[PDB]
């Protein structure tokens, strides 16, 4: 029963600077990395009604949800409000992704920084967000 | 070392590019030379961050202000607000600095080279969110190509008399390149070298060989501090300094017996601060 | 101004924890005054960032790293790499630094006191993330009480004689206040101070070369430089005239004169600064 824009299931998520990178968890941290076909790449993402907002856990560890720490970084926790994430879709499969709160009184979201168009080895942070031309806050969803 | 220190801010992208303001808005435009372009910092000890506040002349209260929770920068009414705020964190090596909100550090001033204008932005290694913080005087005469006149007559000016004579004297302005000087600053040294138009390497000179004498000679010297000279504003001036000698900052230019007539010697004498020692450093017309 | 600058590098939120590296695990620690919380700042003035290399004498080439993507700092093998380039902020509010990964400059260090190591963060208002960063030498001497001993006779020392007597003369160690020495450092005279533990405020200091103790005098300050291939064993040089090394006018035996003299290479004028045991 499809409530909104991106129906609930598994995905992949992927920068649009890379087809071929893939995000996981790292130890604590969420990074985009060689396909794997693994469930440590795959996500389920859930839609929350009473919120209007999205819960993304990994399928390999299903009960960690993608959240954010005290440092900046985004991470996989337990349930809590941090969980939460306002997509904005901007393409076809392609999405900004806010937290559901307001942090620091602004919107924040996931950033994914590059260099040159080179993001191995880096960190998912929380950044923030002021319109919808970020190339480093574009990530794709891609049902599978 | 910076509390009440009035500045102007570049680019590190574009160094010909200053902060510039009026009405509230914040540009970046080319060296102005003027109140436009100058900025007090007011550091707040608690906060540990400073106030950049435009000296505007007619709005005197404004201050760079990050418009929350837009990207936009401009100048506000001074509230002592935390977007009001700014660090100001110097890339050691780069003689730049970052400079970021105090109420979101996540966020620093970013140079937009084509709008001409500021904005917020998290950090990347670019030279678009570096500044060149300098004192407005050193910014001002460093690489200003002008004419020195004593304030007694304003129509004469300070002259190396010719290519092969070497001497300095005073004379009615003419329009020669002998008459003019290109200000240099020297940043090891602290410190400015005066280098007449009219030659490649001469620079103006105290000939502490020959007592009081002042004459330009070649900087192909190892390191001469009679060479160099300290440049300050006095007071109520836009266009008024004293120029002290860094070998003997007791020595000041000074213009003979306070004497208007063409050929007057210019020579250093000792530091009394009258109007014979005060000199108009000027944009040739 | 700061390649190639052996510096110590201590932490603004506990000024008592520094940088301190073993076999490539760094951590926060408290003062050691040795060669486990140095570190060598490599400039790489394309990138306008710094390599940041421990001083380890048995590992030579580590520096400190980012483990991207995690939030674990170490020490690995130099291979010239990003995660081994940092940006060095200087808060000119509070000279403290901050130190940002040239790999993700919106990531900086963070001093974790209480895990007693470093991580990560983006940038915050928080004195976790400042750094003190000061050359070795004066880290390790300032606020340091200590005794003064010449290379010619180590069993003996610097003094002033009582606390009723002002003077200043070599003399066997005998552990008393009078022996002692708190070095305190200016960063405005850019030079030190010797405190004789004996006086609150009296200090090591117009009667020619003669040597000793009061309350400008520019002549009381000095400069510590230290000599190659030592541990402890220093030069000092007055600051009035830069010319003059301490000088002990023999030597060696007791009594025997410290003075004011004129820098020469010579054994004489090397002293040994160190801890009372
Ligand atoms: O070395 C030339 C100096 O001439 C001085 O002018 C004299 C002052 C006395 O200092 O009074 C006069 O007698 C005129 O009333 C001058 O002979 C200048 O004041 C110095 O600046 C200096 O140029
Ligand atoms: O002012 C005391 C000085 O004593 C010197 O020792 C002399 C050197 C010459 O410099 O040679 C002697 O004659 C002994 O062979 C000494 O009289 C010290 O070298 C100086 O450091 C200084 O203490």
């Amino acid at each position: 029963v499809e409530r909104t824009f991106l129906p609930n299931g598994n995905y992949n998520i992927k920068s649009i600077f890379s087809g071929s990178l893939y995000l996981n968890p790292v130890s604590k941290s969420l990074t985009f990395s060689n396909e794997s076909s693994a469930n440590n790449q795959k996500w389920n993402v859930e839609y929350m009604a009473e919120n209007r907002c999205f819960k993304i856990s990994n399928v390999a560890e299903p009960n960690k949800y993608l959240s954010y720490d005290n440092f900046g970084f985004i991470s996989l926790d337990s349930l809590s409000n941090r969980c939460y994430w306002f997509p904005i879709k901007i393409a076809v499969n392609t999405y900004i992704m806010l937290s559901l709160n307001k942090v620091n009184e602004l919107d924040y979201a996931w950033d994914i920084y590059d260099t040159n168009e080179n993001i191995l080895s880096q960190p998912l942070l929380l950044l923030p967000n002021f319109d919808i031309y970020n190339s480093n806050q574009m990530f794709k969803l891609e049902k599978i | 070392s910076l509390n009440d220190k009035i500045v102007t801010i570049s680019c590190k992208a574009d160094t010909n590019l200053f902060f510039y303001q009026v009405a509230g808005n914040v540009s970046l435009f080319q060296q102005t030379r003027n109140y436009l372009e100058r900025w007090r910092l007011i550091y707040d000890s608690n906060k540990a961050a400073y106030k950049i506040k435009s000296m505007d002349i007619h709005n005197t209260n404004l201050v760079l202000t990050w418009n929350a929770p837009t990207h936009n920068i401009s100048t506000q009414q001074d509230s002592n607000a935390d977007n009001q705020y700014w660090l100001l964190l110097k890339d050691i090596g780069n003689n730049s600095f970052i400079i970021a909100s105090y109420k979101n550090p996540n966020l620093v001033l970013y140079a937009d080279t084509v709008a001409r204008n500021l904005k917020l932005s998290t950090l990347n290694n670019s030279n678009y969110i570096k500044f060149i913080i300098e004192d407005y005087i050193i910014s001002d005469l460093n690489n200003f190509t002008c004419k020195i006149s004593p304030i007694l007559d304003l129509n004469k000016v300070v002259q190396q008399v010719d290519v092969t004579n070497l001497n300095v004297n005073l004379y009615t302005w003419d329009y020669g390149r002998n008459q003019k000087w290109t200000i240099r600053y020297n940043e090891e040294k602290a410190a400015y070298q005066f280098f007449n138009t009219i030659l490649s390497n001469g620079v103006l000179t105290w000939i502490f060989s020959n007592g009081n004498t002042v004459r330009v000679s070649s900087s192909n010297d190892q390191n001469n501090d009679a060479q160099y000279w300290l440049i300050n504003p006095v007071s109520d001036t836009d266009e008024t300094y004293t120029i002290t000698n860094l070998r003997d900052t007791t020595k000041a230019l000074d213009l003979y017996g306070g004497q208007t007539a063409n050929g007057t010697a210019i020579q250093v004498f000792n530091y009394h601060g009258d109007d014979n020692q005060k000199w108009n450093i000027r944009n040739p017309p």
